[PDB]
């Protein structure tokens, strides 16, 4: 498990990893991963999110100051943000 | 309360390369003779 | 032999060998006498 | 890449892995450093090997041996020694000071010498030597 | 003075029209021809056949090698002595 | 009306081993047809 | 019947000194008659097919009106002899392997 | 200096790695599974490659590519740190890339 | 050979006294000059390799 | 212009399509594509957008009430949303 | 030409056969054959191919939906795919 760029609390980046990785192993396609994680992560921490998962990606997106993850995990990288 | 800031994404696809070779009984014989020679070198 | 086993071994020597480099100084004493010795016989 | 570099590489690999393990372990490496006088920590040597160890072995071998010799050697034949002889102290200017040669003949205490060489290697016929005519001297 | 005497003997028999020596990659050195519009033809066509034939022979049982080769056309006998340093050609109609 | 994935590729696995040189799917090496093929190339004058 | 004639040609050739083998292979690289086992057969058929079409293309390129009726490669063990007869409705580069060391 | 094919096959039992970019545990697991494949089915080699890449398919990577053979040539594009080329039995050789 | 097997100035001084010593052994018994030139050039090359290494 | 899914007004879609394509043609690197596709479309309409470019990624997104765009054009994948 | 197994559009099967045959005609070694057969088709259609040339080789490989070709010419065998 490798994280690259982040400013959230350490306890919720641990929550983010333990939410994401077993969900990744649970499913096989990756539209539904980025539905399931964000619905769960709404109900767990805070009432609005957006997540992207995948490979070969580029984006430009606005994160509220205390919310940003760039996973690099199984060579399927996840980025998630408020 | 809290404001808006923005970031970008640098994705590195795993590095790739091209390898070309030709397997034939002559290649194989020569390599085994070499592997054996280093065995004698190690022994001596 | 006496005029060209010397003068093809006098030109075969190697003076400097392989701070502490003062040993080289001591080393370069020794072979000095060598060439001197050999030269005398050819003379 | 050449053929005698394989000879020296084999001899130096013999020198390092001195017991005969076929793999450079840390203790023989520290033995080599301690023969050279150095006794560093047991955490910097880890990082040094970890940069040189590609296979994950914690022990480097002959392929990795020549990989590091290859990168350090050919990354950084007769151009340099004849170049830096005297003109390479001048760095593409073609004008060598006579006082440098007078100093060279001063320090090595030579019995008889006349500097007519520089008088008769003068190919621009001014009183100095450019680099191509400097090789023509050599 | 043995190599050139053998060249002079071998180029003066009843059918010989040309002797060629070519290096590893190319550079046909010491031809024998009054013009050089067809030496380069030999030099870049034939050693492909020589090393292709070394592939054919050696593939079978790798203790084996190739030494010579002959191709007899209708009007020509292209004999090639291939080996490690070079390739050598002698052309002769019987 | 709000989700996305790229156009996903599909891949299963296939095999191949090469043995011999008969003209087409008329002939197969692991059968008897080789004999009769050589027969119809053996009796031409 | 001429089948006796061609088999007789095999014993004509094969009665000679040192002749290890005779085989016939057509333009599609498939052997027809053999004298060897099956795998040395198929590797000869493939190798010699490719080699001889390269050699004929070489000679035709080198001179327009000259073809080859002959081919002879050498070992230190056995002097493979290839003969081809390039024609239409038949082009049967027969190949012999022999050596004068034996017997 | 042995004097046939057969004494060569008497000596040649080692499985030399011709060239490889693999981790050491990667290398030992892949090397041993390929030798077990080659010893298991010398005759039909198709199902040797069946076994090799389907084990590597479930365990190590979703894409994999195995080529066993006797005499051949190849040019592939492969992502680095995942290439194995070994000589097994002194004759048979196996390319393996993801 | 000394070309093959070449605070810094102490070492350079020692090397050059060693070369002086080769000539002194010669004393007990023109290419002299060019040998001496290529030696000193090689030593200066050692020094500038070092000086770029500290960068 | 291949558009897979949206729920949004259509002349702004026209601006979406051309501000995607000439951004793609003017630029030559992966990140700066979605850099421009935000920045221009940002300063035109509204201060908040988020935009994704690449191949073989994936996301669910919550439905934006009227501003959502996905492209597929010349092996380039682009998403826009508010 | 002889084809034993393929699952791909025939209009570029003709492309495959005309690409391979002139290659086999031109060069006189079998590494550069597998070089050219990939290289020129790579600059034609797609970014990714793999190509094998020889005799008596075994392989298992994941197919591609419309990119998998197994030639046969003159007891010389070719495979190529995506």
């Amino acid at each position: 498990a490798v994280i690259k760029n982040a400013d959230m609390s350490e306890e919720m980046q641990a929550d983010a990893v333990d939410c994401a990785t077993q969900a990744l192993e649970k499913y096989n396609i990756e539209k539904d991963i980025a539905a399931y994680i964000k619905k769960e992560f709404d109900r767990k921490h805070n009432p609005t999110w957006h997540c992207i998962v995948g490979r070969n990606f580029g984006s430009y997106v606005t994160h509220e100051t205390k919310h940003f993850i760039y996973f690099y995990l199984g060579q399927v990288a996840i980025l998630l943000f408020k | 309360n809290y404001p808006l800031r923005d970031r970008e994404t640098f994705t590195e696809p795993p590095p790739t390369a091209t390898v070309s070779g030709a397997c034939t009984q002559w290649e194989i014989y020569d390599e085994y003779i070499k592997d054996l020679e280093r065995q004698r070198i190690d022994e001596a | 032999n006496r005029v060209d086993s010397n003068l093809g071994a006098i030109s075969s020597t190697l003076l400097v060998e392989l701070e502490g480099f003062v040993e080289q100084n001591r080393f370069q004493k020794k072979q000095a006498e060598l060439l001197a010795i050999r030269n005398e016989e050819v003379r | 890449l050449t053929d005698e570099e394989m000879d020296m590489c084999r001899k130096a690999f013999a020198m390092f892995d001195k017991d005969g393990s076929g793999t450079i372990d840390t203790k023989e490496l520290r033995t080599a450093l301690s023969a050279l006088g150095q006794n560093p920590t047991e955490e910097d040597m880890f990082v040094m090997i970890s940069q040189v160890d590609q296979d994950g072995s914690r022990c480097i071998e002959f392929k990795e041996f020549v990989r590091v010799i290859q990168i350090n050697k050919q990354m950084s034949a007769d151009t340099l020694d004849a170049f830096v002889a005297l003109g390479g102290n001048l760095d593409k200017t073609g004008r060598i000071l006579v006082d440098k040669l007078r100093s060279i003949c001063e320090e090595f205490e030579l019995t008889v010498n006349v500097d007519r060489l520089v008088k008769d290697a003068d190919r621009d016929l001014n009183g100095f030597l450019s680099y191509d005519e400097f090789r023509a001297l050599l | 003075s043995d190599i050139e005497s053998t060249l002079t003997r071998i180029q003066g028999h009843k059918g010989v029209i040309g002797v060629i020596i070519v290096n590893n990659q190319g550079v046909p050195l010491r031809s024998t021809f009054e013009h050089d519009a067809m030496t380069k033809q030999y030099a870049d066509l034939v050693p492909g056949l020589a090393d292709l034939a070394r592939n054919l022979v050696r593939d079978l049982d790798p203790q084996n090698d190739l030494e010579f080769l002959r191709i007899r056309s209708h009007k020509h006998e292209i004999m090639v002595a291939a080996k490690d340093d070079f390739v050598l050609l002698v052309i002769q109609d019987p | 009306h709000e989700a996305n994935t790229n156009a996903v590729i599909l891949v299963n696995k296939a095999m191949s081993h090469v043995e011999g040189g008969w003209p087409k799917d008329v002939d197969y090496t692991e059968a008897e047809h080789t004999i009769r093929y050589r027969k119809k190339v053996e009796k031409d004058e | 019947v001429d089948i006796a004639a061609v088999d007789e040609t095999f014993k004509r050739l094969q009665s000679h000194k040192g002749v290890l083998g005779i085989i016939v292979i057509n333009a599609e690289g498939i052997a027809i008659r053999t004298t060897f086992d099956n795998d040395l057969t198929v590797q000869y058929a493939a190798l010699v097919s490719h080699f001889t079409v390269k050699a004929r293309s070489a000679v035709r390129k080198l001179d327009g009106d000259n073809d080859l009726k002959f081919l002879r490669i050498r070992s230190k063990k056995h002097e493979i002899m290839i003969a081809p007869e390039f024609e239409r409705s038949h082009e049967y580069y027969l190949v012999v392997v022999q050596d004068p060391s034996r017997e | 200096q042995f004097e046939d094919m057969e004494a060569f096959l008497r000596v040649a039992k080692y499985t030399l790695v011709k060239f490889t970019d693999m981790h050491v545990e990667m290398k030992e697991e892949a090397m041993d599974i390929c030798i077990t494949a080659v010893e298991k089915y010398p005759n039909d080699a198709e199902k040797c490659t069946q076994m090799i890449k389907d084990q590597m398919d479930k365990k190590f990577g979703a894409p994999w590519h195995v080529v066993v053979g006797k005499g051949f040539s190849y040019e592939i594009t492969y992502e680095v740190r995942n290439l194995l080329y070994i000589y097994v039995g002194g004759r048979t050789a196996v390319l393996l890339w993801k | 050979m000394k070309r093959r097997l070449g605070t810094l100035e102490e070492i350079q001084a020692a090397i050059n006294q060693c070369a002086k010593k080769v000539l002194t052994i010669s004393k007990q018994l023109r290419r002299w000059v060019k040998a001496v030139l290529r030696l000193t050039g090689s030593v200066e090359g050692i020094k500038t390799q070092v000086g770029e290494y500290i960068r």
